[PDB]
RNA sequence: AAAUCAGAUAAUUGGUAAAUACGGUUGUCUGAAAAGACAAUGCCGUGAAGCUACCAUCUGUUGGAUUAUGACUGAAGGCCUC
RNA sequence: GGCUCUUCCUAUCAUUGUGAAGCAGAAUUCACAACGUGUCGGAUUGUUCACCCGCUAAUAGGGAACGUGAGCUGGGUUUAG
RNA sequence: UUAGUGACGCGCAUGAAUGGAUUAAUGAGAUUACCACUGUCCCUAUCUACUAUCUAGCGAACCCACAGCUAAGGGAACGGGC
RNA sequence: CUCAGAACUGAAGCGGACAAAGGUAAUCCGA
């Protein structure tokens, strides 16, 4: 029981920001202050091409800083923010100042209430639970 | 209409294509022009202390 | 009138892809036509039914708000999709386009005929906007204490469904606040989500899929359609 | 061994050897497929790389993510200038493939394309084709004609880049040959013959939301080490020689290197056939209404703010491809048609377009026009001007 | 529509700066100001052109003959069977 | 031994077209024409191997002086402390 | 996590100045985490000086049976020569 | 020749070049 369920659609071509390792913030009140990058969903690489998540992306993760209960087991998150500059139809470049994810069960809920700070909008179009529980959406 | 936006700094006329965002912890969004202008805004520099700036145009006049 | 059942692509999410009010609906641009049946089939004449799209995202449902008087859409609104809501819009209802850092308007604004219920923390502003605009009295609070309010309360002029865990205390408040019967519950087969499961207005209910013949049951009986 | 983990080749063999090439102009080794459904038309024409510039287009395209919505795209512009043509040239198709029959010369040939036969103009005699005219003789011409109509497969026109249009150091034009797809023989002579001293335009050939071909040389970049020309992966930083090289030129047997294994050399001046480029303008040179549109409602010149950068201003025609094409600024390039004409979904957008970037390059530039940097800094020109 | 590959481009966004471009500034030296120079690029910020990157963008067809296999007609061998 | 790169094998892991089943569907297994293209990111170990965490259409098995030191590297092995 | 640490110890082959057990300061001494850090890496780009380049002048050395394109074959069982 | 106060002023910069320690927790040796 895994994978990326709950995906509404295809997600947008965004430059991909967070390569594996990528420790990130994690913006929803599961407890979990961080997120560490393991793997990311839908990806073969070439010969040691790091595997790379955007927002928008499902990522396997780890948490390094949180409540007891969460650190020390492999969860799934969705990227939310990213500091990595993509780029929008209209071709403006668009990054925020952090890199911010929500830990997320496969089928694509959120294990959570309110998620601190703003929401990309190419994380909503895929992600109706997410999107329900932001405050904001850019 | 050809719509313009307005640069977050020195609020220069930006057209289409031209340009950068930024989204602070607020949710607060920015829109610049030049590189030049997001380091200095990035900076915390304030535009009406520099004198391309129309911020400061506005002060003096 | 029944309460109707239907599917997004795959989600049962409708909460996040449509608005509906008492004066228009508004859904999503790239929908399947099972989709636009479910909804055009019940409400077609009586309302106007407006394929949009908003900050070029079809998430319309929780991105905007509104009850008959008015329509409220976030910054992230596109002109285009802006003059295609007016000119598919009855003159009756005015349309306002808002800066609320806020942005999700259906998350952080419920509202029916009469009440609307805001995020706690929201702007003035946009508060005596919303008042204004759709014609309401305006209260700040917190269903199930969580600050979002359209996803967790789901309402229209009769009663309304709100996260399952409200406290009866919660309910109370809130009904003498409303004016209207509340009942706690879920949707779509156990989820909290509510609003992102549910639209209704005073005649019509649609749901998602999954959601269990006892839930309908509670959704029919306490929205009093029948 | 077997090689431990298993990656694609670095580099596409089917563009070797890499080594610079003869083609200066295009050189279309095909023209499209001929057929005989339609009148005689002219294959393929000549232009230049002036600049590029952005657009704001509105998309019909139905599915699309973009479906209803403003797209910005790269475009790069090409000035084309009208050909002349100049003669007629038959085909014969021996057991040995195609053979040239016979050219047949106008009377005008102007001092320009006879440049393309001298070194020096102005050092020679300017003797060429001076036999041509004196001796000419329309009757004969008309014979010619007729022969090719008698024994030719293929029919093309001989074609005139006047470069006199432009503002560029080369003033020696082009001679191409643009072969001529028509059903009948005799038509397309017939054709052929009525182009003859005359000037053909782009319109004449390509259409709005057109599918285009490119033809041209790469910039030159000149010799190239290993990881610029084949891109190989990097060797340890700490490596001893250098890291810039490739590991192993190859193994033991065979006792020597393959022609497969990457190498330094020359990158750059390459000949390609892009395909497939869509035509978002085609332009007038004489619309001082060219840039703007239907959107827009004021007067817009293509030619960026302080003009196309290491090009010049576009007074002539013009031809605006989505993206980019080969070769640096004033590469002279051959825009064939598509060998067989496009049916996809690309290629049946409709396309509208909304905002034409009239702002300058030369930096990061704010303004459309001068009168917008002028109301600005409070300088009429016209004012200046009075 | 994406991934890997291939071939290009540089409008945009990034990267690069010994254009020593313009500004700032430390120490010294020219009586001073002004203007500079020296500290193998003093240091710092922006920095056009150029080069450059999935860290940017564009583009990547159509027939014929056949294999395995499934069939038509069919004989050796009245019937049977690719 | 790894890194780098190229090419070959087919006792085919995946992809193409098929035959077979104790083939309902889904999944799987056996076989045929067949490499044309692909066959990845990390823990520990000098490692070949092994074992685990993962993504993936798949994470096939091999050759080329157990491919590849005037290509590196020098962890292992095998001088002198 | 064949790594590090703490424990257990049917110690191949621990053990008492052939010293056993400890141990602050201490170390260009062996090992493991972690924080900061970063071009080590993803993934490679750009800039400077000196070279390689070309020129005037000057001007060696290693090595050298004979020589120098391969496929197979046989052959002192991997030929350049057959 | 040292030390301390207050106020004003700058793109919040100011040991501006030069000069000039990265930390922490453990294990093994040898004081
Ligand atoms: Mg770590
Ligand atoms: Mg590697
Ligand atoms: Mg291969
Ligand atoms: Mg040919
Ligand atoms: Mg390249
Ligand atoms: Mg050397
Ligand atoms: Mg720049
Ligand atoms: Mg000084
Ligand atoms: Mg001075
Ligand atoms: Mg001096
Ligand atoms: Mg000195
Ligand atoms: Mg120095
Ligand atoms: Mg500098
Ligand atoms: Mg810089
Ligand atoms: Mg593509
Ligand atoms: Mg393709
Ligand atoms: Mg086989
Ligand atoms: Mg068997
Ligand atoms: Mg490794
Ligand atoms: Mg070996
Ligand atoms: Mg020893
Ligand atoms: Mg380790
Ligand atoms: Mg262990
Ligand atoms: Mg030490
Ligand atoms: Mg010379
Ligand atoms: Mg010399
Ligand atoms: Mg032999
Ligand atoms: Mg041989
Ligand atoms: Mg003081
Ligand atoms: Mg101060
Ligand atoms: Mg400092
Ligand atoms: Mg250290
Ligand atoms: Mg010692």
């Amino acid at each position: 029981a895994r994978g990326r369920g709950g995906q509404v659609g295809t997600k947008a071509k965004v430059s991909l920001g967070l390569p594996v390792g990528a420790v990130m913030n994690c913006a929803d009140n599961s407890g979990a202050k961080n997120l560490y990058t393991i793997a990311c969903f839908g990806i073969k690489g070439h010969l040691s091409k790091l595997p790379s998540a955007s927002i928008g992306d499902m990522i396997l993760c780890s948490v390094k800083k949180g409540s007891p209960k969460l650190r020390k087991k492999v969860l799934q998150a969705i990227v939310i923010r990213q500091r990595r500059p993509w780029r929008r139809r209209d071709g403006v470049f668009i990054y925020f100042e952090d890199n911010a994810g929500v830990i997320a069960n496969p089928k694509g809920e959120m294990k959570g209430s309110q998620i601190t700070g703003p929401v990309a909008k190419e994380c909503a179009d895929i992600w109706p639970k997410v999107a329900s529980n932001a405050g904001s959406v850019v | 209409v050809v719509r313009t936006g307005t640069c977050s700094f020195c609020e220069y006329r930006i057209y289409p294509g031209r340009g950068q965002r930024f989204i602070a912890k607020d949710g607060r969004g920015f829109f610049f022009l030049t590189k030049k202008a997001k380091c200095l805004s990035l900076r915390k520099v304030k535009a009406q202390k520099i004198t391309w700036t129309i911020a400061r145009r506005r002060l003096w006049k | 009138s029944m309460a109707r059942r239907c599917q997004f692509e795959n989600s049962n999410d409708i909460g996040v892809f449509c608005k509906l009010t008492s004066a228009y609906c508004l859904v999503s641009v790239g929908a399947s036509e099972n989709f636009y049946s479910v909804f055009e089939s019940e409400l077609v004449p009586h309302i106007p039914v407006i394929h949009t799209s908003i900050g070029g995202t079809r998430i319309v449902g929780r991105v905007t708000c509104g009850n008959k008087n008015g329509l409220l859409v976030p910054n992230t609104c596109n002109d285009n999709e802006l003059r295609n809501i007016r000119n598919s819009l009855p003159d009756n209802v005015r349309v306002r386009r808002i800066e609320e850092k806020l942005s999700a308007l259906g998350n952080c604004v419920v509202a029916n005929d009469y009440v609307a219920l805001i995020h706690p923390d929201l702007d003035r502003e946009s508060e005596e906007i919303i008042a204004d605009t759709l014609g309401v009295e305006v209260f700040r609070t917190t269903i199930a204490n969580n600050v979002l309010v359209g996803t967790y309360c789901v309402i229209n002029n009769r009663g309304g469904l709100v996260h399952p865990l409200a406290s009866v205390e919660e309910l109370d408040e809130l009904a003498n606040l409303l004016q209207i019967p509340l009942c706690a519950g879920t949707i779509n087969r156990g989820s909290d989500v509510i609003g992102a499961g549910l639209v209704v207005n005073d005649w019509a209910a649609f749901c998602g899929l999954d959601t269990t013949s006892t839930e309908i049951s509670v959704v029919e009986n306490i929205f009093k359609l029948n | 061994s077997h090689r431990k983990f298993e990656a694609p080749r670095h580099g596409s063999l089917g563009f070797r050897p890499r080594r610079r090439t003869r083609h200066h102009r295009g050189r279309c080794r095909s023209f499209p497929k001929d057929d005989p459904s339609k009148k005689p038309h002219l294959t393929a024409f000549t232009g230049f790389k002036a600049g590029m510039t952005h657009i704001l287009r509105e998309v019909d395209r139905s599915g699309s993510r973009h479906n209803k919505k403003e797209v910005v795209e790269a475009v790069t512009v090409i000035e084309c200038p009208p050909m002349t043509i100049v003669g007629v040239v038959g085909y014969i198709d021996t057991p040995r493939g195609l053979r040239a029959l016979t050219t047949v010369w106008a009377k005008t040939i102007d001092n320009n394309t006879k440049k393309r036969f001298y070194k020096n103009w102005a050092n020679s005699n300017k003797k060429a084709f001076t036999h041509h005219e004196k001796n000419f003789d329309q009757k004969a011409q008309d014979l010619l004609l007729k022969r090719i109509e008698k024994y030719c497969s293929v029919v093309r026109v001989i074609a005139h880049t006047n470069m006199s249009k432009l503002n560029l150091r080369q003033k020696k034009n082009h001679i191409l040959e643009i072969q001529v797809n028509g059903g009948k023989v005799a038509e397309k002579v017939a054709f052929a013959k009525s182009l003859l001293e005359k000037e053909v335009k782009v319109d004449s050939i390509f259409a709005e939301n057109e599918m285009l071909d490119v033809l041209g040389v790469t910039k030159g970049k000149g010799f190239a080490g290993v990881i610029k020309r084949f891109g190989v992966k990097h060797l340890q930083k700490k490596t001893h020689r250098g890291y810039r090289k490739v590991g192993c030129i190859g193994a033991w047997h065979p006792s020597r290197i393959r022609f497969t294994v990457p190498r330094a050399g020359q990158l750059g001046y390459h000949h390609r056939t892009e395909t497939n480029k869509k035509v978002y303008r085609v332009g007038k040179g004489d619309d001082a209404s060219n840039a703007s549109t239907a959107g827009d409602v004021t007067d817009k010149a293509i030619t960026p703010l302080g003009g196309f950068p290491h090009y010049g201003v576009v007074k002539n025609d013009f031809i605006m491809i989505k993206g980019c094409c080969v070769g640096p600024k004033k590469r002279v390039l051959t825009l064939r048609k598509s060998i067989i004409p496009q049916t996809h979904g690309a290629a049946k957008e409709i396309i509208n377009l909304k905002f034409i970037d009239t702002s300058s390059k030369i930096g990061h530039g704010r303004f459309q026009t001068v009168e917008e940097k002028d109301k600005f800094f409070g300088r009429d020109r016209t004012k200046k001007v009075e």
